[PDB]
DNA sequence: GTACCTACGGCTTATGAT
DNA sequence: GTACCTACGGCTTATGAT
DNA sequence: ATCATAAGCCGTAG
DNA sequence: ATCATAAGCCGTAG
């Protein structure tokens, strides 16, 4: 219990020392190698811990070391280690054991959470080292923004538009909006094919008022199918179709694609035209077609090349930026050096903790383990 | 800096873990019937090059290779999965042919990973056939440095042949094995009739199959499971009474135990029940099992009919156990209870797609080879002017430029179909006698040797040209009509059935 | 059948085990200073292709590979040996550059074999340089399917640089590390004077070296060990007193501990001795070690000189420990106590042999290449008759026969040394202008391309021919006189010394 | 003690059951899987056992299970398991632990060895399977004789000697004697080089009476050096020298060889000429030169080829014999199947046990562990 | 996912006996 | 070189309560 | 005599 | 108060 695992600090007064909970060997080794000997305490853990609701028995106990060392298990008398911090791996198993620990503490001692004593650490996730330039990155969005900054470190575009040398915050915001739109298209790709979505970037606009003339609809769908057939380098075909479902017209185009063995149609509806996704697509397409970015000249920072596509230029710039960088990803607490672990996780001036709240009394724990909530909750569509 | 965070984050964490597990670990797919662990193991064994007709190899190499390149999630589960496949009494058709202590029915675990020797079997190559022909997609590894196939271009519906049994955070599935010949017959019948009924499919396949024979009693359960997806079925062991020709005494012989039954635990429980007086008519217990078949002998107490005792055993002893049929798998990454017809249709569609992609790849390869051979033969036609042009030109690049810049005569001995002899990306400004070369063609000409100037290389080139013409014609024909494609599928399935045919093991006695 | 056997068989069994162990496990060799385990590990790392300028690799891959192909004797000892090499505080020059938790001086063991990443260092390639040039012999594995090098063609006497410490059934050895620069200087001095005395060698190399500095007191022990092979030497830690500019109090600072000392055990023993009243003048104990250097603080009790307490500690505390110098190694597979001069002489002889064999191999390779290039140039001289001969002959074998059967003209533009331009096995019936071909030469001619007919390939061939002539001349010259060989050895050793020079760490204070 | 490891048989009467001692897991698993349940007992072992003399303490005990289960540790009262058998791996570690067990029993209970109860098993060593033909081989000499038989399965030599078709027991005995002589030469190779030893096969005889004429000695040494230079395809040289150390002649040739950098001489002495090794060499050389085996024709069994060397013909025959065989070597008791283990090690009709003796009372155990015997015993030169 | 046993020599350190 | 802990669902088997 | 509570097993994972 | 006997540790191996 008290010996073997718990390695307390010199100070015996609570509310001054901190307690940590990690995986036993791989983490505790470096943790004890790098910890301080004044207000530091580490309690290792072996594997996982049983749930409270799935098997509720006051006599059921396997470790009991956490409770035995924190309190007497009843708490107002002894409140040793007023501050606790949970360090955990960044994987799904770490998140799972974190959830188990959180619900365990919540269902055992509500007061220690109400009085604001539980804390969660934020371990780093990426280590980017561009020679002398080093960087510690923790989140996917932060990594993406850092990559975008490295790619946009002082470029200067030269098109035949109104601006001879277009560069700066306008171009950066345009690239950010383009990336957001590409992410939205990648998310919606589950419904419709990607070829038409990518081609709508350069295809002209469309309005519900265009349902008057059949010639305009035919011209638009013919240009669309022709450009699709031109851009198609793989084994696929594209056909057009004009449909009228109305009293008189309600012109509705239908795009016919021929993959390996099965044809598939994709009509166009008023709801699809009115949808905010298609509206944003049309707005960005107009903004990009109003650029006249055919003949372009952008350099970062000693070489430039004229291309015929803004996305091709962006890919070339990203490649030029990612030529000479190095990235190491730490996939475990028992992977870095003790000094790095200290400085990046438990430095009272460099760490980034997290506070838990007691906002509302809800039945999340009740819906946790019934198999009914387990069947009904996966509605992530 | 300590930003305030809501307690609601607990829901975002558990949902992510549940989704990731359900998608990637437990539930298999309808197109392969294989877990990602089995997938990575088979892919590693294929890349390493451990065929069936080769020498054995240590397990440590394969385990370390899989851990290092594809599956960085320990070694214990990997070794247990490997040992599970090699056990004959655990699968209807084994996949990993091994050699060494692999455990037995007695529950004894296998030896360490530093003693066994494993390799692929003849049936294993039927799973990953035609892999490098661009038949499936490639998925990146954890760090984005390698490629992993998404689905296996299989030829046998392993999901219905062997099945699996896993449990997820939300769902749980379990499918009994079956016989290969009846599955092939049902596939052929469905190819014949797309609107076949459940009775027509049930008529060809009476019931499931097990590695060890057994006795099936309930017929309503298997039908309800085949129609909906859930049902119950009972398993009964094979036993009989024995009376000597003389006075002697009655004796029970056990020839086989039900599926997933420990023999030592069963004998211990029987001895305990006999000691507890709960069962009557039992006096002693012996064992006569050997390397010729399992044999258990139970001595019947004097003055006992034994049939009532046997019925009491069947009621209490594990010799009669039910089974929780539950068919749940993935169709587009979503758990969906699916019946037999849907699985067969998905298998047929996957086979069609694989065959079509392989045909396209082979057609493109043959087109490129024939287009290169055409220019090679043209260069073989006129040789002496090329000799002088090479002898005069100091720079090989200048020689290539001079060759490209000048037309050619297209001798009479040099001069097929009207089309389909040229690549798609080829521009109409070449091959309009009249003929022009290309930088690639010029480099191919520069890459020739002196051995290609004999009285046999010309005939070999002409034969290869005619063969490529015939092959591309046949490929265009099979791409034209789907009836030829269906005929090829039927012939391949009939050949597979003829290769790996076998006999029924279990027995179905309706009530 | 139970034949009677004598009890004397006990002696035949133990003797075999003792001999096998002593020959193969514990005692290293004077030519490498490496154990067979280290040998197999380095050979596996070299065959796999894990250089210093490449990406890291998992340890499981290397461990499983070594277990499977070369060292089938477990994994625990192999992993411990691998971790031993990566520790900076355990060797003067590390060999395995790794990344991860490798333990520390606190006695904490390293992590599992599924977390670390290791690769070779720049100094490692200096050990196994010139391996594929047939410089050493190959030894079969346990089943006779692979080849293992017997000795490593090294350039640095690792035995004297790092040393080892093993114990056998009969003997036990232990050698302290040393400095590289002084070893190179001693080798150069011995190359200068073969009859150098022990004092001349001792003058260049004062004493051993350690990864952490220390204090050496006894000078008689190291001299007796260098002269005979056995001796004792004391190691003293570095400490000092501290008194504040004000009244303050005395304080002891510990900058370094002796070699092979556990810090936690030492602190625990000091605390125990203070509690047991056995030591006086000690009040408390603290620690100030960080990532900038180890620092231990001991608070001196009030009213104490502290020097008597420090002397009592040096007498009792592990801060002063002796060392059992014992130099025993193998010379022809037999344990023999050998001095410094014998080791240096064996190193020089091994280097001479390696250089000679490499020179012979390179000379043979250059001879073969030049002999092929001669025939290639001859074929380049006359081309048109070969063209007609190839055009007429239907069979390539018949064309080769016709080429061999006919002499050649040896054009003026085609026409070195009087000899040394032909292989040894070449018969005098070829190359007697006059010239004849060979079936191998004819096949080489048949293996020509069209790119070799430009205004630059001829000049390239002539340049390569002249270069090969110069190279074979230089090789014959260096094989002629041993003085050039000794000059090359000296230049290479000076270059190696210039590459990996460093500064002394320890300190020697004579009494 | 009694549970956990010991798995006794049904019979409780001693002198009918047998006890075995092997490595615990890897061996005991298959052993229990293949053992009988009538008179079979297995006691596993974990690692090694301390020595009796190196550390003698009656209180010292770690396992004590062997003694506790065999007797009460004193023995005449209880004599359970009158028969014991020791199965052990075929490696040096197995032999070592076997020696430890033997000396342990000898120094603990002399009566159990005097009454003839200790037995040692002889596990197989090689498994040769030539398709349908299988074979179990236990010893290196047996393996060698089996290989020689497979190579000599019905060959028939056709030389120009007195026998048109020479074959059979004479040729087999000649091959056996040649192999024995080659083994003797390989053993003596540590002293003298191998080239001269191999060339003495075809070189003419020599007699101490040849020390009269210098011309004969010169002719012989010249022929020797010439043939050595002819056969030398590597980078070595050979020189001759005639020496006279006597009152008048005592002719003594000296052979000078030039390796990489150092020349080495090898004079010929009366003792070397008289040695039985050189005598056997001369006898075999005469026997082989009296064969006239230059033009030969031997077939096994459908192909023949004339060669110029009997050893080359032997190598060709060995290659032809070893073309299509398969060999598996079992390097551990936990490597084969349980049925094979049973049938080949502990079958009361197929096994091959071994009996220990109490011949003499000697101080081998005394000289075992003193380090003086350990230093003086390695005299295997 | 993890705690205690052995050989083998040379060295030491501690503790009861002459 | 080796023995006992957890999640996760669906199934069963056994045992005390209405 | 008939319902509520305590277990064991199946396969990946630690 | 001064000599003979019992341990622990170092690294490969099982």
């Amino acid at each position: 219990g008290l010996p073997g695992k718990l390695a307390d600090c010199q100070e015996r007064d609570p509310a001054l020392s901190e307690l940590y909970l990690v995986e036993g060997d791989s983490a505790g080794g470096s943790a004890k190698q790098g910890r301080n000997r004044k207000n530091q305490a580490i309690l290792p853990l072996k594997g996982k811990i049983l749930n409270v609701e799935k098997a509720r028995f006051d006599k059921m106990l396997s470790s009991q070391e956490v409770a035995t060392l924190i309190t007497a298990l009843y708490n107002p008398d002894k409140l040793r280690y007023h501050s606790i911090i949970i360090m955990t791996d960044a994987d799904v198993d770490g998140s799972h054991i974190r959830t188990l620990l959180l619900t365990f503490f919540y269902r055992q001692m509500p007061e220690i959470v109400e009085r604001g004593h539980v804390y969660i650490a934020q371990p780093p996730l990426y280590k980017v080292k561009k020679g002398k330039q080093e960087q510690y990155i923790k989140d996917d969005e932060a990594m993406d923004q850092y990559q975008i900054s490295i790619a946009l470190d002082g470029a200067t575009l030269h098109t035949n538009a109104s601006a001879p040398a277009l560069a700066g915050e306008a171009l950066e915001k345009l690239v950010s909006e383009y990336n957001a739109t590409q992410k939205m298209i990648n998310r919606m790709e589950r419904r419709y094919p990607k070829a038409m979505l990518k081609e709508l970037i350069y295809q002209p606009t469309l309005t519900e008022a265009d349902l008057s003339d059949e010639q305009t609809v035919t011209r638009w769908v013919n240009a669309l199918v022709s450009e699709l057939n031109d851009k198609e380098q793989h084994g696929s075909q594209w056909k057009f179709d004009v449909h009228t479902n109305a009293e008189q017209n309600l012109f509705e185009p239908i795009v016919r694609v021929r993959t390996h063995g099965v044809d598939t149609d994709y009509p166009l509806d008023h709801e699809f035209i009115t949808g905010g996704e298609y509206r944003r697509i049309c707005t960005l397409g107009e903004k990009l077609r109003g650029l006249l970015e055919e003949d372009a000249f952008i350099e970062r920072g000693e070489r430039r090349q004229p291309v015929a596509s803004f996305e091709q230029a962006l890919d070339w710039l990203v490649k030029e930026s990612r030529r000479g960088l190095s990235i190491q990803r730490y996939k475990g607490l028992g992977e870095m050096n003790p000094e790095q672990l200290w400085e990046t996780t438990m430095d009272p001036e460099s760490r980034r903790m997290l506070r838990v709240t007691v906002k509302d009394a809800i039945a999340a724990d009740q819906l946790f383990t019934t198999l009914m909530g387990d069947a009904v909750e996966p509605r992530r569509a | 800096i300590t930003p305030v965070n809501i307690e609601e984050e607990l829901k975002s964490s558990y949902l992510d873990y549940a989704m990731s597990v359900i998608v990637g670990r437990a539930l298999p797919d309808v197109r392969d019937g294989l877990k990602p662990v089995h997938r990575r193991v088979l892919y590693a064994m294929n890349v390493l090059g451990n065929d069936w007709n080769k020498a054995y190899k240590k397990s440590a190499r394969v385990v370390g290779d899989v851990i290092g390149k594809y599956h960085p999630h320990g070694d214990s589960a990997v070794y247990d999965t490997i040992v599970r496949m090699a056990q004959p009494f655990s699968l209807r058709y084994m996949l990993v042919d091994g050699q060494g202590n692999f455990g037995s029915i007695d529950g004894d675990s296998a030896a360490a990973m530093r003693y066994t020797e494993i390799r692929l079997a003849k049936i294993a190559h039927e799973l990953m056939a035609d892999l490098e022909k661009e038949t499936v997609d490639f998925v990146d590894n954890y760090d984005g440095t390698e490629k992993i196939p998404d689905v296996m271009p299989t030829k046998i519906p392993n999901l219905l042949v062997n099945g699996s049994s896993g449990i997820a955070v939300g769902m749980a599935t379990n499918i009994p094995p079956h016989n290969l010949t009846e599955v092939i017959n049902g596939c052929l019948a469905y190819i014949d009739d797309e609107d076949i009924s459940i009775e027509g499919l049930m008529e060809h396949i009476p019931g499931p199959d097990f590695p060890t024979a057994a006795i099936i009693n309930g017929r309503r359960g298997i039908e309800e499971a085949y129609r909906t997806g859930r049902g119950k079925v009972y398993i009964r062991a094979r036993a009989e009474v024995e009376v000597d020709a003389k006075t002697g005494r009655e004796t029970i012989i056990v020839h086989e135990i039900p599926y997933q039954v420990n023999k030592a635990r069963l004998i211990e429980k029987i001895a305990e029940l006999v000691k507890e007086k709960r069962v009557e008519g039992i006096s002693a217990l012996r064992d006569e099992s050997d390397k010729d078949g399992m044999r258990i002998v139970i001595e019947v107490k004097r003055d006992a009919v034994g049939e009532v005792v046997l019925n009491n055993l069947y009621s209490q002893t594990q010799l009669q156990v039910s089974f929780g049929i539950n068919m749940v798998a993935l169709h587009h990454g979503q758990p969906k209870i699916m019946n037999l017809k849907d699985i067969i249709a998905a298998f047929v569609r996957h086979r069609r797609e694989v065959v079509t992609r392989r045909t396209i790849f082979e057609l493109r390869k043959a087109r490129d080879r024939a287009h290169i051979l055409e220019a090679l033969a043209v260069a073989l036609a006129n040789i002496d002017p090329i000799i002088e042009l090479i002898r005069h030109a100091p720079t090989p690049a200048e020689a290539k430029t001079a060759l490209v810049a000048n037309p050619w005569q297209l001798g009479n001995v040099a001069a097929a179909g009207d089309d389909a002899a040229r690549p798609e990306w080829l521009e109409p400004e070449f091959g309009v006698g009249l003929y022009y070369l290309t930088e690639q063609q010029a480099q191919a000409i520069l890459d020739l040797r002196l051995q290609k100037l004999t009285g046999l290389e010309h005939e070999k080139l002409l034969d290869e040209y005619k063969e490529l013409l015939d092959q591309i014609a046949e490929l265009l024909r099979i791409l034209g009509s789907a009836d030829r494609l269906m005929e090829v599928i039927r012939e391949e399935l009939e050949l597979v059935r003829e290769q790996f045919g076998d006999k029924r093991r279990t027995e179905i006695t309706a009530n």
